[PDB]
């Protein structure tokens, strides 16, 4: 089951809602994310963001005043939205409400439709609204927020059952897929002679991609809203991540795509169904190269075997990199002695851990010492928990500013996962 | 000034980041963020002060409300057992809870909650009050200076000078250091001139300092304002209230290193202070001088734009002016009249309207005077290296480096690094 | 100007020429490496491999007795041919010669010919024969050479000129290329259309590659005699590593293929010019692919710029390597303050390099000291070197026995150059 | 016997890999091999034994002959040249230089050459003749003992024990262990039960052994041969020039130990040491089988296919025969007669000719009786892997473990970890 407490959060593992659901935004291409809130709220999700994937990061700020206390913020979120549009002129706009400006409720959309009155700007140029108070939820749910709300901004509607014609294949991607989890993702469709169209697109966004001295909003994008139109029509939609059921859901009621969904693509059983499905959806069968990898992966199993059977480990991520790195483990004979999380998340029967905890590294620390962690997985955060245990670290999730690498590593297939158990068995074997 | 225009040069942070800037490297101090997670969460990691013991403020501490806490009320109770938890988990010597912009506006009493813990606990509690939505970092950075006059109020008074006793020399000497953040352990740098020429610092505000130090300084001698002047309130409230006398000096520099530690010898008066700083800058001046002569062709001629975003870049001018290279600075009409009037000095009766443009104006205004580096702060890094031009950081935050005379030697080295650097033709 | 100087080597760089010839042959599928000596010189090169590798290999004895005194070998050489051939019937088998019998001269051509002469066994089971004393040369010219060999064993011969047909591409590999660096090379020729003939193929013979229960003789092979048979009609052939241009040579005068060759494949120039070469041979464009890499590692070159410009680096490996790291380094403003290789090799001109040492990790450890190395790059052998100063170690090259990931890491391209930066990064960033 | 077939059970490794397995953990010497590359380049990362000290053992050394040396003559030259390096460069206590095919070949004078590097520099040069093609590693280790006569002999005298002093004891009880290698730092395991019952150790030989130690071998009152029979010939001769009594044990499972010290009881003769080594032997037997209870019901009744390949293997048969384990070992043809006649006891008059087959036999051998894990020793690895069958290694060399009563606490671990391994159903 899953354990809480109170009452001061010591080293949180935690990060907002809101900033989660603004990289989901920052995965459309050409887009803007914008924080209705005070300044400091946005100043510090940039800082997060750049010292990640350590290159620029577009975010703009309602810039509630002491005034906030009056004027709801009416003025405010228009004459940003205004300013935004006529100034670099997106192909998309997120707006979403801080814990700040969802303390009065904060007429979302409302100050959306007194920016759907004026508007000598064209209009067309479209916008998500997301409600994501830094007070509820997290990082990874704040994400599936803002997909459920590209999803339903973004053409859903209209046409339906009728539109299901080519051989696209809708991914719904959470959070915790790096641009090299996605590639994986997309490069593995592409292989079976489908064509992705992943949603939303970090891929796009998030390395060194440009050729421009400046590229003022995201230009080096994931998902047009042109391309995002065209979801509507497509074989199969693909959910990689539990965070993302209502996102699925949001999707498929709208269309009538079929989801066949999932788990984080870690391990055997994990990658081995998503070929498979993937076989089923286009007919042709599983190229010659991932019959290679899998028993590639498989080697390293037995290679690892002897360092990782039975290793005590601590992981302190995210509900689904947990599951994700629950399920790899386990097909090792590893021990997941300590699991921290940020919040309640779905994944309920907890997966088949007795118990999984939300309290952050403080916590993380105290139970990893309690059942004897060999090595501890989580973010650069966790340096100094690990550090003050005996043991070493295996950074994931995301934030990872210590790490030049990082933000790009690709955790899946059977190559990511054969990577993996590697690195493990390296930390394990070192520190021994 | 500062007021603020939606999407336009909109980024700066708010008050509680100002604040926090100021009060974090007070080491051994627990450091409680009550808020959401917008607020704590990620100013944790942080950057900068680098300590030479105590690590408590490097544990992210934060009152983690909930919506529920906020259907209100239940901030307050939080918070008091935030505080009860801070002080029987980890007994430091004091506690600092921040305010933030929620907790201001659903009424929420810090100074009560914070003095009824005090109280009922034994551990002295300090209230800042400083949500972000009052204003910009600088702002909070003032009411981190107001809220340690409830703690700097002599409420401790100067240790006695330990039993090690400098001979000859009138170690009798106390002095404070006010903004000097001993980023990427720089102040290390300065410390050992200071120790050398037998003056004692009372406290480095916010530079490796400790709780117990700050007490104790109503008893300095000389205040000294290192380049903030976001805090010339404390230097002139301490003046006032206790007669203190100060000045403005930084450490960046072979001048501003001898000039400070000149008017140290003026102010606080003894001949035999001042025969031996002339001859500790002897010493300085001569040894550094030397070690960099055979770097001055390699930096020498090369253009620098320069551009203030709150960080106190005028100081880094004074060095690379020395050095040789000619120097464009700009500051963005919401920059303080401090970086306009010394834009001003430096060049041009006119512009330092550069406007809320991004990378638009700086960028091609790098291009502009053909400049071979940009020097700013971490924000218009990117706009930088994307625009592939070479960028130098003004963080002594990081882990170069810059300040007293040993300081130059590795910002010449850190010039010439990126400067020089193959990768620059190659994109 | 290349420096040496004699006399105690202490903790060797250098590993023999008759074991790097073996993994040449080991780079065949279904072949068998037969060394012409006394036991214990294969049972070295067996658990020096299988350490590497970590997957068996298989390397038999001609068995020399105390009476390799008395009969050069004749016998010996004999009855093993006739032994591996009825026992487990190769598809080619390697005769390497030892420093043992190679004392004498031994008759090498001549046991061969005598067995080519009794042979109730088939015959039509190939046999490269070469020449290979542990007291010249190194691994790598080792290698270099059981390639010349391999070539000139198999084909190369009637055809000609008219034998230069279809669009198939030579690939002569040099020693310091893994399974990784193979499959990037593949693939990467792949995808404009032509289809590789590795020579040879490592990435077919090591790793985890099998599905029967026991694989004899390397089943799981690299290169077929039979599609070696077929390199004498191809496009081009390219070479990839200086240490094959004596191969390039014997491959080039049989055939008339036109070689490009050159540079490990690292940096940007190295594999901008590798898809160039390409694009011409192919005609069709660099593929979207690879643009986008190619501005993905000049991100990488930014971002680490800071870290690397002006570092120090002392690099103890096989001449390509090294050439190959100095490359990737000097494009980052990285000084190679000392490097130590094992033998005199090509590459002369040193390269840009004021001087190369031949001498060792004792030297490497001296050197590196002098210059002030922040960094060495080496083997598993040189992490005592490495500990022994205070500094970071960055494995590659080819004794890596205490690393689970590392004989199979991809080096080459745009992404394996730009995850060595992150590496060098992060490694200079945590020690200082 | 031992003579060898082409291509056919084809591995085993020269006499110089026998004797350097044999010589080599002696730490704080110079082990300097006259070949090519070919002999030690590989052999030198090497395996198995811990230092408590002195790491010189771990140095790679080697004259690095080139083509010209073997023109003949300059083999030589080098050698006495090598020796001065090793000699100035580290100042060993002393220094072995071990031959090799080549060198044996062209009639290298080993024995002279180091008698001259002797007395020129002065630093014992001790020779070992046993190139690779003499024959087996059995052999080289017998050349090892051999060898150890030129230094064995008292080249020097014990020291005094140590003013440390356990009181009531015959601190006086001076042993030693021939064949005992420390490996995977096991003897740590045993060398405090020695110590308890007032046992001083002379040497362990080739076990965290070090020089001076092994000069002092011949005023030990009883040796013990550990296992290694291949060193029958050291006993032996040591017995019969110093009329020191031996016995043989292992220190692999409850009964072994106990036994190994009983008979350590029995031969030195002392009733004081007679009832407190029983006393020990109580508490540990004790303390070990109620620490083994819980994991009985987990490795209970597994089959253990056993493979012997040089590796002292019938040793680990003790142990896990009494844990409960049915046990099923083979030699092949080319076994010593010492593995044939215990698999011969063990089980069945009939195989141990299981041919020089390898997975071939042995593959389907462990097929054949269903085994749960095939044991053998580091060659037959990665047959046992690829067969999708569970191994473990033969090797105190590694980093477990295995020896004394809290040795098997790890063997014990060491076998579930791999048979319950749920990696084994997924390929
Ligand atoms: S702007 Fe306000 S709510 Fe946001 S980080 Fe600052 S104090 Fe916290
Ligand atoms: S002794 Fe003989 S078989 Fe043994 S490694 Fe040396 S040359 Fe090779």
């Amino acid at each position: 089951i899953i354990n809480r407490n109170k009452a001061l959060a010591v080293s949180p593992l935690k990060a907002s809602q809101t900033m989660g659901a603004a990289l989901a935004i920052l995965g459309l291409a050409r887009s803007m994310p914008l924080f209705h809130g005070s300044q400091g709220c946005t100043a510090f999700a940039k800082v997060f963001f750049v010292r990640h994937f350590r290159e620029p990061v577009p975010l703009q700020t309602t810039a509630m005043d002491q005034v906030s206390s009056v004027m709801g913020a009416d003025e405010n979120v228009v004459e940003a939205l205004k300013t935004i549009c006529e100034r670099q002129n997106p192909s998309v706009i997120g707006l979403l409400t801080t814990g700040l400006s969802e303390t009065q409720g904060c007429d979302l959309h409302t100050a959306l439709h007194e920016f759907r009155t004026q508007y000598e700007e064209y209009k067309d140029v479209p916008i998500v609204p997301v409600n994501t108070p830094d007070f509820s939820g997290c990082f990874e749910s704040g994400f599936a927020a803002a997909v459920k709300a590209i999803v339903e901004t973004l053409v859903p509607e209209r046409r339906d059952q009728v539109g299901k014609r080519p051989r696209q294949v809708n991914v719904l991607c959470s959070a915790n897929l790096t641009p090299g989890d996605l590639e994986y993702i997309a490069e593995s469709i592409e292989s079976f002679g489908l064509r992705p169209l992943l949603i939303p697109d970090l891929s796009g966004s998030l390395d060194g991609h440009l050729d421009e001295n400046r590229f003022n909003a995201l230009t080096t994008g994931g998902l047009s809203v042109a391309e995002l139109a065209t979801a509507g029509q497509s074989v199969a939609t693909l959910v990689v991540g539990q965070s993302l059921a209502g996102a699925a859901d949001a999707l498929a009621e709208r269309t009538g795509v079929p989801d066949r969904r999932f788990g984080m693509l870690y391990g055997l059983d994990a990658v081995d169904a998503w070929l498979m499905a993937l076989a089923e959806i286009s007919g042709n069968p599983v190229p010659d190269r991932y019959k290679r990898q899998r028993a590639q992966l498989q080697d390293a199993m037995l290679d690892t075997h002897f360092m990782l059977s039975s290793a005590r480990t601590a992981i302190a991520a995210d509900p689904d990199l947990l599951l994700g790195f629950d399920a790899l483990l386990r097909s090792m004979g590893a021990h997941t002695v300590a699991a921290v999380v940020p919040a309640r998340a779905a994944a309920l029967v907890d997966s088949p851990l007795p118990s999984v905890r939300v309290g952050d590294l403080e916590d993380l620390e105290h139970a990893a010492r309690a059942g004897q962690a060999q090595l501890v997985i989580g973010n650069s955060h966790a340096l100094a928990s690990a550090r003050r245990l005996g043991v070493p670290l295996l950074r994931a999730g995301f934030p990872q500013y210590d790490l030049l690498g990082g933000f790009q590593r690709c955790w899946s297939g059977y190559r990511g996962s054969s990577q993996v158990l590697f690195d493990l068995a390296n930390l394990l074997v070192e520190h021994h | 000034g500062c007021a603020k225009p939606k999407p336009g040069a909109t980024d700066g942070g708010c008050s509680f980041d100002g604040a926090q800037i100021a009060l974090l490297p007070v080491a051994d101090v627990a450091h409680i963020v009550h808020g959401p997670i917008a607020c704590a969460g990620s100013s944790w990691d942080n950057r900068g002060t680098r300590s030479s013991g105590p690590d408590l403020y490097r544990i992210g501490m934060t009152t983690d409300l909930t919506e529920n806490d906020v259907i209100m009320g239940r901030a307050e109770k939080r918070l008091f057992h935030a505080i009860r938890q801070a002080v029987e988990s980890y007994s430091p010597p004091a506690v600092f809870v921040y305010n933030t912009c929620v907790p201001a506006l659903i009424g929420d009493d810090v100074d009560a909650v914070c003095k009824a813990a005090a109280e009922r606990f034994g551990t002295p509690v300090i209230p800042v009050d400083s949500a972000g939505f009052y204003g910009t970092k600088n702002l909070g950075n003032r009411i981190a200076g107001e809220a340690m006059l409830k703690y700097v109020i002599g409420t401790r008074e100067p240790d006695p000078l330990p039993v090690g006793s400098e001979r000859p020399g009138i170690r009798v000497h106390d002095v404070n250091l006010i903004g000097e953040y001993n980023i990427a352990g720089e102040f290390w740098h300065v410390l050992p001139l200071l120790d050398e020429l037998g003056l004692r610092v009372l406290c480095t505000l916010a530079g490796d300092a400790r709780y117990r130090e700050v007490q104790t300084m109503h008893r300095a001698e000389v205040n000294m304002m290192v380049c903030s002047k976001a805090m010339l309130n404390v230097a002139r409230k301490l003046q006032e209230t206790y007669g203190t006398p100060w000045f403005e000096g930084s450490f960046y520099g072979i001048t501003d290193t001898s000039q400070a530690l000149r008017d140290f010898a003026r102010l606080l008066d003894d001949p035999d202070l001042t025969a031996r700083t002339e001859a500790l800058i002897a010493r300085e001046e001569a040894k550094v001088r030397a070690a960099l002569e055979p770097w001055r062709a390699r930096l020498e001629g090369k253009r620098v734009l320069l551009y203030t975003g709150g960080v106190k870049s005028w100081s880094v001018v004074s060095a690379l002016q020395d050095l040789g290279m000619k120097v464009v600075a700009t500051g963005t009409k919401k920059s303080t009249e401090e970086d306009k009037a010394r834009i001003r000095e430096l060049m041009g009766d006119d512009v330092k309207m550069l406007d809320e443009g991004n990378a638009r104006v700086l960028l091609k205004t790098v291009d502009e005077y053909q400049a071979d580096i940009l020097i700013a702060g971490g924000r218009n890094m990117y706009t930088a290296l994307k625009g592939r031009v070479p960028f130098l950081d003004i963080n002594q935050e990081r882990e170069f480096g810059y300040a007293g005379y040993d300081g130059m030697l590795e910002l010449v080295r850190q010039l010439c690094i990126t400067l020089e650097c193959p990768v620059w033709e190659a994109v």
